[PDB]
C-alpha cells in the first residue's frame, strides 16, 4: 500500500558529473527506505540502507538523504562501473514496495552510425521466407529512426527492430530492424533501401541494395 | 562468499505451474529469510514474499496467497517457490534474496545478497527449435577496411539462445541483438560481429548457436 514513485524516469550524464536522484514515498515512512543498483542481465546490488547509511564495498561516491515521505540517492563523481537502474525500496510495512526504476546513460561524444543493409540468405529464400536486416553500428545517443523503402514505397507494420544494450567500452548503441517479407513477396521487387535519421547524422543516409 | 544460484530459465503453458529453485552458499542458511521478489518486463519489482527455512512459516503478499508456495530443502540449501495458475501477467524474471536483518540486529529488511534471475515465459506457444541463416559481408565497408557480418536466428521459442562466434574465440565487437517477440508468437534475434575487410576470406567466421530448451546446437559459416 506504499506506493514509491522516483524522479526522472531516465537520464543522461557524464563521466564525473554529479546527479541526484529522488524517491517519493506515498506515506510516512522515516528511515526504512533501501537503494538498490540493477544492472541489466546482472543481480541488484544493495547500495544505501537506512536511507543514508553506506552497504559494504560501495564507494565513497555514493550518498544518500532524506526522511519520511522524500529522499534522495547522489552519485558525486560518476564512474563508467556505476550506470545502471536504481531502485528504492520500502521495509516499514507489508507489502515492500519498489520503485520504477531510473535508467541512468552514459553521455559521450555523438556519434555516427554505421549502416549496414543485408539481403535474405539464399538458405532462408529455399525455405520459402525472407528476411531483409538493416545493421546500425556504434552510435549516440539511443534515439534513432529507421524506414523501410521498397521502389521507393516506404513500408509499414511489417518491420522490427531492436536496439541493443549500451556498450561498456565506448558507450555507443546497435541496432538492427529486421524487414520480413515472403518469397513471392521478395522476388517481386528490385530496390530495397534503409533510411537513417539520427542526431549525429546531417542527411538521412540510405543503404540499398538490388536482388 | 555469499552467493545464491537460481533455477535456470523456464517455460510453462497458461494454468500450468513452475517451481523456481534458489540454492543459498557461503552462510548458514538457517537463521536468514529468504525473500522471493518478481519483475514484469519493463515494470520494476514485485514482491511476493518470505521463507524462514528454521521453521517453514511463510507471508506471502495478498495478490499470491491462493497461487504461491515457499518450501525449503534445509539439507541442500536451497529455497524453492511455486506459482500455480499462471497467467500470461505471469512472464517476469523472478528474484531470490536474503534478509539479513532477520540474522542481525537491525530492524528493516535489506536484500545484500541477491540471486541471478530466472526467466519465467508463460506463453501457450509450443516449443520449436530455431533456424539459423547467414548475414553474408558484401561491399560494406564503413570507417575504410571495416566489414560487417552476422548470423541471424529466427522463429525460435522460448528464450533463452545462446551465440558465440568461433566457439568464443572473437569476443572484440561483436553485437548480440536483444530478442524481439514476433506475431507470430516466436522470438527472432541476430547477431553481429564487425571485423576487418581485409580479413575476409583469409579468416573463416563460424556462429556457434545453442538453444537449450529444444536441444539443438548449429553451426553455420557465414561466407561473402
Amino acid at each position: 500500500d506504499i506506493q514509491m514513485t522516483q524522479s526522472p524516469s531516465s537520464l543522461s550524464a557524464s563521466v564525473g558529473d554529479r546527479v541526484t536522484i529522488t524517491c517519493r514515498a506515498s506515506q510516512i515512512i522515516s528511515t526504512y527506505l533501501n537503494w538498490y543498483q540493477h544492472k541489466p542481465g546482472k543481480a541488484p546490488k544493495l547500495l544505501i540502507k537506512s536511507a543514508s547509511t553506506l552497504q559494504s564495498g560501495v564507494p565513497s561516491r555514493f550518498s544518500g538523504s532524506g526522511s519520511g515521505t522524500d529522499f534522495t540517492l547522489t552519485i558525486t563523481s560518476l564512474q563508467p562501473e556505476d550506470f545502471a537502474t536504481f531502485y528504492c525500496q520500502q521495509s516499514y510495512r507489508d507489502p515492500i514496495t519498489f520503485g520504477q526504476g531510473t535508467r541512468l546513460e552514459i553521455k559521450r561524444t555523438v556519434a555516427a552510425p554505421s549502416v549496414f543493409i543485408f539481403p535474405p540468405s539464399d538458405e532462408q529464400l529455399k525455405s520459402g521466407t525472407a528476411s531483409v536486416v538493416c545493421l546500425l553500428n556504434n552510435f549516440y545517443p539511443r534515439e534513432a529512426k529507421v524506414q523501410w523503402k521498397v521502389d521507393n514505397a516506404l513500408q509499414s507494420g511489417n518491420s522490427q527492430e531492436s536496439v541493443t544494450e549500451q556498450d561498456s567500452k565506448d558507450s555507443t548503441y546497435s541496432l538492427s530492424s529486421t524487414l520480413t517479407l515472403s518469397k513471392a513477396d521478395y522476388e517481386k521487387h528490385k530496390v530495397y533501401a534503409c533510411e537513417v535519421t539520427h542526431q549525429g547524422l546531417s542527411s538521412p543516409v540510405t543503404k540499398s541494395f538490388n536482388r | 562468499q555469499v552467493q545464491l544460484v537460481q533455477s535456470g530459465p523456464e517455460a510453462k503453458k497458461p494454468g500450468a505451474s513452475v517451481k523456481v529453485s534458489c540454492q543459498a552458499s557461503g552462510y548458514p542458511f538457517s537463521g536468514y529469510y529468504m525473500h522471493w521478489l518478481r519483475q514484469a518486463p519493463g515494470q520494476g519489482l514485485e514482491w511476493m514474499g518470505w521463507m524462514n527455512p528454521n521453521s517453514g512459516g511463510t507471508k506471502y503478499a495478498q495478490r499470491f496467497q491462493g497461487r504461491v508456495t515457499m518450501t525449503r530443502d534445509t539439507s541442500i540449501s536451497t529455497a524453492h517457490m511455486e506459482l500455480r495458475g499462471l497467467r500470461s501477467d505471469d512472464t517476469a524474471v523472478y528474484y531470490c534474496a536474503r534478509d539479513y536483518c532477520t540474522g542481525s540486529s537491525c530492524y528493516r529488511t535489506d536484500y545484500d545478497y541477491w540471486g541471478q534471475g530466472t526467466l519465467v515465459t508463460v506463453s501457450s506457444a509450443s516449443t520449436k527449435g530455431p533456424s539459423v541463416f547467414p548475414l553474408a559481408p558484401s561491399s560494406k565497408s564503413t570507417s575504410g577496411g571495416t566489414a560487417a557480418l552476422g548470423c541471424l536466428v529466427k522463429d525460435y521459442f522460448p528464450e533463452p539462445v545462446t551465440v558465440s562466434w568461433n566457439s568464443g574465440a572473437l569476443t572484440s565487437g561483436v553485437h548480440t541483438f536483444p530478442a524481439v517477440l514476433q506475431s507470430s508468437g516466436l522470438y527472432s534475434l541476430s547477431s553481429v560481429v564487425t571485423v576487418p575487410s581485409s580479413s575476409l576470406g583469409t579468416q573463416t567466421y563460424i556462429c556457434n548457436v545453442n538453444h537449450k530448451p529444444s536441444n539443438t546446437k548449429v553451426d553455420k559459416k557465414v561466407e561473402p
